[PDB]
């Protein structure tokens, strides 16, 4: 009961900037709503209470304000401290309480194309029996991005698991790789192993392609 | 089959600002992004600039940083780009184009008649 | 200045028992409540269940109905909550945070003093040595350019795993990769080097990756394809 | 053509203002500082703009009406006869501006006050003074500009004090000044009081149309647990009521609070019988805050209420006053600036129009002039409170 949602899931901003974020509620909560501040391995720390009031220990650019049953909350400046995750809550009772989503806030740069290098599975995998066919896209901005499976030139579900890095401190970009295991005998069954990518940096789908 | 006859621009000196325009009929552009893509002769269509949906942004490219400037208005579904400070270097053929998912992946199915926009 | 301090989290089977231990410092236990709250690896954050140390109300949320006790004592100070019939989806960081009284300011803060986290996991898999695979990418593919070396391990089950290429040496421009969920237990990840150089001096590229709960260290030696 | 009778009528009127208006304004001024109750903001603004009046009545009128029905201005050949020309002017230009201000001060407290909703101070003697003196600043160009000059009535070389401008400045302003008189005099007292009225009339609609849904929401939500068939009705209920309680102890200003904190502890007990699944024990809790309710909750609503029945009370008076002078001052402007843009150059209509606009200054100079007397008469037949003391 009482769902609380928050507006900007993803929030790209440079250091110097304002931000806003909005909670919405569905009821009639009164100013019994505050705000927490999270980074990665960590417990949050509280920042707002009441709706409107500063936490001892917080930097004065941190606001909120109250209009009914929106709340927003408020950076005027960005300083290099302010990139973590963010949450949200209401506390009216005890026993009912409820949490958001939580927003997450990072840098904002120019724009990448994921340069593939694909790497073929080795022999001792195989020998094993279970080789992984395995593509990887590098250093690309922003996060967004979409991978096809296709072996023979046919595209294949399952087996597709695949991770994404986090913001490097080098250059603020990403990285992803797609790991395809697959038993010996659909593997010596298939030849040809080729991932299509796809990026809003990149123009026209490009694929590479290995034999086996 | 969403039109996107970009109309504006064409030619300016040195040091000359321009402003062109690519607008959708039956299509809005309230659910979807812009993205502008500049042919050069003899090279495929390269990123310039894009605008996300209403208040998630407008990334850019290395190329047009801070030299242009992308808005949008979804009541009409027009978009516009505000070139300053050109170099002859820009003179190529400018594309609009709509995406085709609502998560911003990577879809660029449809892509843009071409107008010519020289410099110098 | 107020502390709170859990422990007692670990690696239980499905269908197990555990109990944990929320000590308070610096503060009365009887002029402060107490409250549980978990989060999901890469999840939000949720209620579990409260108790007042004065009153002596418990409440419990729906996720933890029926088989999560909340009990203290406040003569040690120290709250402890116990769970039964662990299930697998349950694995998360418990934190327990404390509440103020309701007549006067104390309430209006809310959480103000949180405690540090409690990792627990639930898994039915043993623990085995990692099995490693060369990743190294085709002739053809980035010929003269960057090179995607990989070291590929899967059938693995540390938490605090260390994988290193070149045996540590390769240290730039590297990308390892958080371990996947892959499937009937254990974990998989990857590790690549941009490394555009092709030189033969550093085609050795020992990957070494360790499993200190099983003292198994893996070395793969890659081929340059 | 207008005959002497308008003179006549025009010393009636002005020995008729006299007689009127110094008695009154010695009445209200006796009243504002003899009752130790009626001194406050609002009534040391009205007992200034009420002062304003009788330095210009007791000087200005006589010589008026003397220089009105008799050969020429008094005193002709003096030194300080003269000054008699420059003080005519300052006078009343200074009068109406402090009259001008003072209203609007008014509108500008009556709003401030009706926002934070729960005898002379700093401020307003500050405002008062300020007033005061930056009405003689404006003031001052009407009395730097006016002159005596000759003329041969019975071969005579006698003067008469008009608008013969010798500095460039004096030409500029001679050439333009009627629009300036009609925008400060007329507009902006006229612009800046709508405004502010209507952020009052906004405002109250909504700091009482919260009260009554908080009040309503209570008494729903007791009607609702009187009858809840099981525990969920009960939370669902109490949760409102929680809601409304914290919503309404914020609007409570600083012993009603004690009884509010009363009142939320006790929802929470009940909410906390009813968690356990007690239904009948958090119907009896819920009972229970009929002591609580008509206890302090209803003398605080109807306190609250019936402070703003005053305070309403106060702006009533306040605003009549500018719909007054407003109606007292609109005739002069009117026929000032008709005579302007549209003026009788060479229209044909000089026979019936000329008449009609000479008859209509010359009345609204006497309406104007009515402005410095009738204070006291709208004071007593509209405030109801000065009422009081005028019988006393
Ligand atoms: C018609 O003479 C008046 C005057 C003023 C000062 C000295 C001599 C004569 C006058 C005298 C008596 C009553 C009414 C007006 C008149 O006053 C006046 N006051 C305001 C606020 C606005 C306008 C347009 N007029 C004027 O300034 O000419």
């Amino acid at each position: 009961d009482i769902q609380m949602t928050q507006s900007p899931s993803s929030l790209s901003a440079s250091v110097g900037d304002r931000v806003t974020i909005t909670c919405r509620a569905s009821q009639s909560v009164s100013s019994a709503v505050a705000w927490y501040q999270q980074k990665p391995g960590k417990a949050p720390k509280l920042l707002i209470y009441s709706a409107s009031s500063l936490y001892s220990g917080v930097p004065s650019r941190f606001s909120g304000s109250r209009s009914g049953t929106d709340f927003t909350l408020t950076i005027s400046s960005l300083q290099p401290e302010d990139f973590a995750t963010y949450y949200c809550q209401q506390y009216l009772y005890y026993s009912l309480v409820t949490f958001g989503q939580g927003t997450k806030v990072e840098i904002k740069r120019t724009v990448a194309a994921p340069s593939v290098f694909i790497f073929p599975p080795s022999d001792s995998q195989l020998k094993s029996g279970t080789a992984s066919v395995v593509c990887l896209l590098n250093n690309f901005y922003p996060r967004e991005a979409k991978v096809q499976w296709k072996v023979d030139n046919a595209l294949q579900s399952g087996n597709s698991q695949e991770s994404v890095t986090e913001q490097d401190s080098k250059d603020s970009t990403y990285s992803l790789s797609s790991t395809l295991t697959l038993s010996k005998a659909d593997y010596e069954k298939h030849k040809v192993y080729a991932c299509e990518v796809t990026h809003q940096g990149l123009s026209s789908p490009v694929t590479k392609s290995f034999n086996r | 089959q969403v039109q996107l006859q970009e109309s504006g621009g064409g030619l300016v000196q040195p040091g000359g600002s321009l402003r062109l325009s690519c607008a959708a009929s039956g299509r809005t552009i309230s659910r979807y992004a812009m993205s502008w893509f500049r042919q050069a002769p003899g090279k495929e269509r390269e990123f310039v600039a894009v605008a996300r949906r209403s208040g998630d942004g407008a990334f850019y490219a290395d190329s047009v940083q801070g030299r242009f400037t992308v808005s949008r208005d979804d009541a009409k579904n027009t978009v516009y780009l505000q070139m300053n400070s050109l170099k002859p270097e820009d003179t190529a053929v400018y594309y609009c184009a709509i995406d085709s998912d609502t998560f911003y992946s990577g879809s660029y199915d449809y892509w843009g008649q071409g107008t010519q926009v020289t410099v110098s | 200045e107020v502390q709170l301090v859990e422990s007692g989290g670990g690696l239980v089977q499905p269908g197990g028992s555990l109990r944990l231990s929320c000590a308070a410092s610096g503060f009365n236990v009887v002029d402060f409540s107490l409250h549980w709250v978990r989060q999901a690896p890469g999840k939000g954050l949720e209620w579990v269940a409260y108790i007042s140390s004065s009153s002596g109300s418990t409440s419990y949320a729906d996720s933890v109905k029926g088989r999560f006790t909340i009990s203290a004592d406040t003569s040690k100070n120290t709250a402890y909550l116990q769970m039964n019939s662990l299930r697998a989806e349950d694995t998360a960081v418990y934190y327990c945070a404390r509440w103020g009284y309701w007549p006067g300011e104390p309430w209006w803060k809310a959480f103000d003093y949180w405690g540090q986290g409690t990792l627990v996991t639930v898994s039915s898999a043993s623990t085995k040595g990692p099995s490693v695979f060369p990743l190294a990418p085709s002739s053809k593919s980035t010929s003269g350019g960057t090179a995607a070396l990989g070291c590929l391990v899967k059938d693995y089950f540390p938490e605090p795993v260390t994988v290193s290429w070149n045996s540590g040496a390769l240290t730039s421009g590297v990308h390892t990769f958080p371990a996947v969920l892959q499937s009937s237990g254990l974990y998989s990840l990857s590790s690549v080097v941009t490394v555009p150089s092709s030189s033969l001096g550093t085609q050795t590229y020992i990957c070494n990756v360790n499993h200190k709960p099983s003292n198994t260290k893996v070395d793969k030696k890659v081929e340059p394809k | 053509k207008i005959t002497s009778a308008f003179k006549y009528i025009n010393t009636v009127i002005s020995c008729t203002i006299f007689i009127v208006g110094m008695v009154g304004n010695a009445t209200l001024l006796r009243i504002i500082y003899q009752n130790k109750c009626m001194r406050n903001g609002p009534n040391a603004l009205i007992a200034s703009l009420a002062l304003g009046d009788l330095i210009y009545v007791v000087i200005d009128l006589p010589i008026n009406v003397f220089k009105l029905l008799a050969g020429r201005w008094p005193f002709d050949h003096n030194d300080f006869g003269v000054f008699l020309c420059k003080l005519f002017p300052f006078l009343q230009k200074s009068s109406v501006g402090i009259t001008v201000l003072n209203l609007c001060a008014l509108s500008v407290d009556r709003y401030r006050a009706v926002a934070s909703w729960s005898g002379i101070p700093l401020v307003t003697a500050i405002e008062i003074v300020s007033i005061w003196i930056l009405s003689f600043i404006l003031a001052i160009p009407e009395a730097i500009g006016f002159v005596m000059v000759p003329f041969e009535y019975r071969g005579e070389q006698h003067k008469t004090c008009m608008l013969n401008a010798t500095s460039k400045f004096m030409e500029f302003y001679q050439d333009v000044k009627d629009w300036w008189l009609f925008g400060f005099y007329f507009c902006m007292p006229l612009v800046c009081t709508a405004i502010f009225y209507t952020l009052m009339t906004c405002e109250a609609r909504r700091q009482l149309a919260d009260l009554e849904d908080n009040w309503e929401t209570l008494n729903d939500n007791l009607k609702v647990i009187e009858k809840a068939d099981n525990a969920a009705q009960v939370k669902d209920a109490l949760t409102k009521m929680r809601a409304a309680a914290l919503d309404a102890q914020k609007a409570t200003p600083p012993d009603f609070r004690h009884g509010f904190d009363i009142l939320v502890g006790q929802i929470d007990d009940a909410l906390k019988l009813a968690n356990e699944g007690k239904v009948k024990e958090a119907q009896a809790a819920a009972e229970q805050l009929k002591t609580t309710r008509n206890a302090y909750i209803q003398k605080y609503l109807e306190r609250a209420r019936s402070t703003l029945k005053q305070r309403r009370e106060v702006a009533k008076t306040v605003f009549c006053l500018v719909v007054i002078f407003a109606l007292c001052w609109f005739p002069l402007h009117l026929s000032r600036i008709l005579k302007k843009t549209v003026y009788n150059e060479m229209d044909k209509n000089r026979c019936e129009l000329l008449s009609f606009l000479l008859l209509m200054d010359y009345i609204g100079i006497n309406l104007a002039t009515m402005n410095s007397c009738i204070n006291p008469i709208a004071l007593y037949f509209v405030s109801k409170k000065f009422k009081n003391c005028f019988q006393s």
